[PDB]
Formats: C-alpha cells, sequence, structure tokens
C-alpha cells in the first residue's frame, strides 16, 4: 500500500479566515455523508451539463477550489495532533468520517485560524493505524496540496517509463476508448480513493499512462497521426466548444519511446484552467496517480507562488527537484494546432483559422471568469473563482518549454 | 526525571557504532555444529545446577534459536541429561545431511543464509523433510539475506517458512527452551518471557518497504 | 491458517486442530491414570479407557 502523505493548505489570499462559507460546508461536506471521495461527483461529460455558470459556484472548477478551502480549516489533526473545530464544526469521530456541529458538553478545542499549515500523515498516530478505513483522506489532502502549492492552476505530474506500455495497461485502456476525458479522470479519481492500492497495482500504471497521453495530445505531438502505443486524445473542433477530449486508439505511426525517464511537473498557468472541464479532469487525473504513490520527488521551486517555498516534503530547490512547467491554454493550443498542421493532419490555411476558432473560444471562457470574479469579490469571505487579476489570461508562461517536454516524452 | 514508576538517571549513554552484519561461512557453521561440546557453542543452560547436571531453562543461540519444537517435544520435556545428548546427536547428524549435499572441501567459503539455515535446522529437529531448504542454503552477500529466500523461490507452502514474493512468514525462534523441571513459579528461575513456548510470535520478513505496507 | 495446497493431501498430525486433539486427549488419559481414578475405577477397565 502507501502510508505517508504530506499536505499544504490553501492560502487565505490577503484575507482573514479560510475563504469558504458555512453555506458551503453544507453544500459539499454536508448531508453528514463522508465529504471525502466526492470531489468528482460535480463534473459532467462536459461543461454544458453543469450548474457551473452564473450561480453559487460559477465555474467548472469552482467546486473543488471551494471544497479544498473547506478542507484546510478541518485538517488541524495532521497539522498538530488534535481534532479541533472551526465555527461550530468538527469531525464526528477520530476517523474523520465527516463533519458535524460541535457536540455540546465535550467540544473540541476551537481551531486556530492559520493559513498554509503543512501536514504530516504522521502527526496523527491514528491515521496509519487505520489506513484502510480513512484511506480516502489521503488521496484528498493530496488533491488539495496539488492545488495549494499553486495559485493559478493545479500542479500535477508526468511520466513515461523507457519501456513499452505494460500490456495489461494497453488492455485496460482499450476498454476506455470512446470515454470522455471527464469520465476517465472519473475512474482515475474514483479508483485511487478507497482501499490502499499498492503503487504496483495494474491500474496505477494504466491511469498514469492515461495522464501522459493526455498531455501529449494537449501539445499536438500525440495526435491522430503520432499516437502513443496506439492512443491519443482527439479534441473537439473549436467552434462548438473545443474544451473536450476523448481517448481514441488508432493505428498510425507509434511515437517511438523516449531515450530516458521523462519527469516534469506541469500546471495550467492562466486563469483559463478554472473553467476548462478538460484542463481540470486532466490535471485532477494526473493527480490521482501521485496520491497513491507518495510524490515522485520535490516539485521545483522556481516558478511557484510565494507561500510555496521549500515546503518541506513538497517543494524543493536543489537536486531532488524536477523543473516545473506551466502552459497557457491559448499559447498552448496554438502550437497544438501547428503540430497537427506539420503532420499534414490539417491544411496550411486551416491552422490560421483553427486558432481563430479556438482563440475566440478562450476569449469566451475569459469574459466569463472575469465576470464571476467581479461578481464574487473575495472580501466576501468566499473564493469560488479565486482571484487572478485581468492579466494572467494572456500570460505566455513556460508553454514553449512544455511543448518541448512533450516531444522528448514521445519521441 | 522519571517515567511512571521507573526512575531514569540523568546521563544518556549508548553504543556509538554498529558492527557490519557478518554472515557465518559454511565451514564455521560446520564447526559450531560439530564441536566437542555444543553447550556455549550452540545452546547454553541459563541456570545449570552444579550439584547435578540439571537446568531449568536453556537460552539458545543462532542455528538453534530459530527452531520451534512440535507438540510431542513440549509435552514430556527432557532433562538436561538427554538434552545435551539429544542435540550433541542431532547437531552432528544434521551436519551430515547438510554436508553430504555440499562437500565442505569444495564449497566451505560460501556464506550460509541466516534465515534458511535456521528453518533448515529447526525443521530437521522436528523431523520434517529438509530437502527443499538445502537448494538455497547459501547466498552471495550482495543479494539481500531475506531476498535470496524470495528470489531463489516464491514457495508459499512449507509450514514455518512461507516464502511469497515480498515476505517470508516463519514462526519466531525460541530463545528459550525449558527442560522438564521448569516452573515460572519460583522467583529464581530465569525470566523466559514465554519464549519457552513454541508459537508465541510470528516473524514476518519483508523485502522492500512497499512490501511491508502490504504486510502491515 | 495455512495457504491452500495445490498438490496431494494426507491427514497430518501437526496443526492447532490436530495438536489440540492430541494434547487434550493426552490430558484425559492423565485424568484416567490419576490417583482418584486409579483408586476407585477398576483396573483392567481403566486400561480400556
Amino acid at each position: 500500500a502507501q502510508r505517508q502523505f504530506f499536505g499544504l493548505t490553501y492560502n487565505f489570499y490577503g484575507q482573514p479566515a479560510p475563504l469558504f462559507d458555512l453555506n458551503d460546508l453544507q453544500e459539499l461536506a454536508g448531508c453528514y455523508a463522508r465529504p471525502w471521495t466526492s470531489r468528482f461527483s460535480h463534473l459532467a461529460i462536459s461543461t454544458g451539463s453543469l450548474p457551473v455558470w452564473s450561480a453559487r459556484y460559477p465555474s467548472v472548477a469552482s467546486r473543488n477550489i471551494v471544497v479544498n478551502t473547506l478542507l484546510g480549516a478541518h485538517l488541524n489533526p495532521f497539522a498538530g495532533g488534535q481534532i479541533t473545530s472551526h465555527q461550530g464544526i468538527t469531525w464526528r469521530d477520530p476517523v474523520l468520517s465527516s463533519l458535524a456541529p460541535v457536540p455540546a458538553i465535550q467540544p473540541p478545542p476551537v481551531w486556530a485560524v492559520a493559513e498554509n499549515v503543512l501536514l504530516d500523515s504522521n502527526n496523527y498516530p491514528t491515521y496509519v493505524l487505520n489506513l484502510s478505513s480513512m484511506w480516502p483522506i489521503n488521496q484528498d489532502v493530496h488533491i488539495m496540496t496539488m492545488w495549494a502549492l499553486s495559485d493559478q492552476g493545479p500542479i500535477y505530474h508526468l511520466e513515461v517509463p523507457v519501456d513499452p506500455m505494460p500490456a495489461a495497461t494497453t488492455a485496460a485502456l482499450m476498454a476506455y476508448t470512446g470515454v470522455p476525458i471527464a469520465h476517465l479522470a472519473q475512474t482515475a479519481y474514483r479508483f485511487a480513493g478507497q482501499l490502499p492500492q499498492s503503487p504496483d497495482s495494474t491500474m496505477v500504471s494504466t491511469i498514469r499512462w492515461l495522464s501522459a497521453i493526455w498531455f501529449g495530445s494537449l501539445t499536438g505531438r500525440l495526435n491522430r497521426s503520432r499516437t502513443c502505443n496506439g492512443f491519443y486524445f482527439e479534441f473537439a473542433k473549436p467552434a462548438l466548444n473545443p474544451d473536450q477530449a476523448v481517448l481514441k486508439w488508432n493505428d498510425g505511426a507509434r511515437a517511438a519511446p523516449p531515450a530516458a525517464a521523462q519527469s516534469s511537473y506541469i500546471r495550467c498557468i492562466s486563469p483559463h484552467w478554472q473553467h476548462q472541464i478538460v484542463e481540470v479532469a486532466g490535471a485532477l487525473m494526473s493527480q490521482s496517480v501521485t496520491a497513491v504513490t507518495g510524490l515522485p520527488a520535490l516539485i521545483d521551486e522556481a516558478t511557484l507562488p510565494a507561500w510555496s517555498q521549500g515546503v518541506a516534503n513538497l517543494t524543493g530547490n536543489g537536486q531532488g527537484v524536477v523543473p516545473c512547467l506551466d502552459y497557457n491554454p491559448v499559447p498552448m493550443a496554438a502550437a497544438r494546432h501547428l503540430q497537427w498542421r506539420q503532420d499534414g493532419l490539417i491544411t496550411a490555411a486551416q491552422e490560421a483559422q483553427l486558432n481563430n476558432d479556438y482563440t475566440a473560444y478562450a476569449l469566451t471562457i475569459e469574459r466569463h471568469l472575469t465576470a464571476m470574479l467581479v461578481a464574487n469579490p473575495i472580501a466576501a469571505g468566499r473564493m469560488p473563482i479565486q482571484p487572478f487579476n485581468a492579466a494572467d489570461f494572456g500570460q505566455a508562461g513556460q508553454t514553449a518549454a512544455a511543448v518541448a517536454l512533450a516531444q522528448a516524452m514521445f519521441v | 526525571a522519571a517515567v511512571f514508576g521507573i526512575q531514569l538517571v540523568p546521563k544518556l549513554n549508548t553504543s556509538t557504532t554498529r558492527r557490519t552484519f557478518l554472515p557465518l561461512r559454511f565451514d564455521l557453521l560446520l564447526d559450531r555444529l560439530q564441536s566437542t561440546n555444543l553447550h556455549g557453542v550452540l545452546y547454553r543452560a541459563l541456570d545449570f545446577n552444579p550439584v547435578d547436571r540439571s537446568a531449568t531453562v536453556i537460552q539458545t543461540y543462532p542455528p538453534l534459536n530459530a527452531w520451534s519444537p512440535h507438540h510431542a517435544f513440549i509435552e514430556n520435556p527432557l532433562d538436561y541429561r538427554d538434552w545435551t545428548e539429544f542435540i550433541h546427536d542431532r547437531a552432528l547428524a544434521f551436519v551430515g545431511v547438510l554436508t553430504q549435499r555440499y562437500p565442505l572441501t569444495q564449497n566451505a567459503q560460501r556464506y550460509t543464509n541466516p534465515l534458511v539455515l535456521g528453518a533448515a535446522f529447526g525443521d530437521f529437529l522436528n523431523a520434517r523433510s529438509i530437502d527443499i531448504f538445502l537448494d538455497r542454503l547459501f547466498y552471495d552477500p550482495t543479494q539481500d539475506s531475506p531476498i535470496t529466500a524470495i528470489t531463489k523461490f516464491p514457495y508459499q507452502w512449507t509450514i514455518d517458512s512461507n516464502v511469497t514474493t515480498d515476505s517470508v512468514r516463519t514462526s519466531a525462534g525460541c530463545k528459550y527452551i525449558t527442560l522438564y523441571g521448569y516452573d515460572p513459579s519460583r522467583p529464581s528461575t530465569p525470566a523466559t518471557y514465554g519464549k519457552h513456548r513454541p508459537t508465541y510470535a510470528t516473524v514476518f520478513y519483508y523485502s522492500t518497504l512497499p512490501a511491508r505496507s502490504r504486510l502491515l | 491458517n495455512q495457504p491452500l495446497p495445490r498438490l496431494t493431501v494426507a491427514p497430518t498430525y501437526d496443526s492447532a486442530m490436530s495438536n489440540w486433539i492430541s494434547t487434550t486427549i493426552a490430558f484425559f488419559i492423565r485424568v484416567v491414570n490419576s490417583v482418584n481414578m486409579t483408586a476407585t475405577v477398576n483396573d483392567l477397565t481403566r486400561r480400556t479407557m
């Protein structure tokens, strides 16, 4: 199995208490059911099937970004050792099964409102003693810490063993073909979130390879022509919502295996991530892997927020680090198209349009986040949109770097 | 300071180095076993009475401490007389079984495997076929001592030495065997710790850390 | 508990079960050859037991 996880809470963006409403606690972690492996029950085959627009949570990622804040205020055990309680709320039992109003006669010591508290699955001697049971809380704090170490888009991880796909990993994928990127992260997430599965387990390879192929596609390389072992993701033609992704085992030239171990931490860099069901289901999925395998190594420090420096066990700076790249959906897709255009996939006059098509699309998932941003302030104690300042949108982050990290990953 | 009822003197003092684990060569194991007197070399009467050759308890060492008797040995225990005789016999007669399968002259400079050697000897006493253990009674120091037990073979059937891919479930040794005439009643008899029993523990050897998580 | 065997089985006299029957049946053999028993219960009959 795996008995060791290190987390880091969200950052109260220049704000007092944790940016989550009581109305939220009873909107995700409520109903008394275990708020744990629920993160995914708020996503659809796409975006047009969710209440992710003008509403309490105006974003295809506004849910997790909230449930994640709510998790910070109720994770004191892993911080210090005791259970504590934040505003009349504290886990019912030592197993942290769920949340519930403070008892009445034996209330837990009121939590201490502190931002960015590190976490150690050791500071809580009961966790590992029950592992199996509260297994979920692990993979979750992990999903958290991969969004917390970042400020503008979750930071997942990518791999590619120098070997060919693990047979029973080409068989497991060939049964997930038609399935959309959403339902893939689904199985991915749903999987590594119940019963400690050994990192050796088949599924981990499969769901870890499904996070390497998704990336190759997101950067042309692993396209309809140059597939992985036979797979690649086909994105919906921009003009009718290109924010899609479906796995498709083809049979064109197989992108030869890399010359070595290709590891790197990639995170969406522009606010765009917050509303692209594919930029989340994908990233979220790549995180399903890390959750049941500790954490490859230390994520490079360089490009990362101010509250994520030398974050013990997580962030690094020295050798045990892996350069962390951050791409921008538009500056990205543009090259993703150029790649297609080069492999004869499309016409030479069709990419100067494919971009128009998609670029206008990104301009739509832009006047929307800004609207929701200047709709749900932040001083309002809530953070469904997560501040971003009308700027990062164009921000041509690493991008160019990851577009190269994709080629070396699928030579 | 003091922890509960125990009082702890201020000064802290521990050994400052660890001797590199040394695996017994095949010849040394052959001499240890075939020595004039096994007492001291293999087993050692904890409280041997001078007057008469009698010993309530006997703490044992390596190729013997592994062994865990079968029911017939527990019920109707022997006296320090026939006990020395029992071993002085079996220790020798065992060297035979093991040496005829590995002529000392040609392969003495080969380290025996702590684990298998234990189960291979303990199983010999209980009178269980020892054929399988011999196959890998040796191992190159480079390959882990507990790994050779797995690499050579993932044999999950031999009672008291179930070797899986990552762990080897064997019955803990018996650092103490009690010869007839032993009683935990007297305050004088040496603290056996229940190990005079056959199955008081179950040593699970593991290969790698992930192999251990799967165990716990 | 022991792992299922894929070879041939033959009633063995080792194992908790087996041992439990062997030591306990060894106890009542002691109850029968004890002082009490030995004085009361007849002799030849006590052998039969």
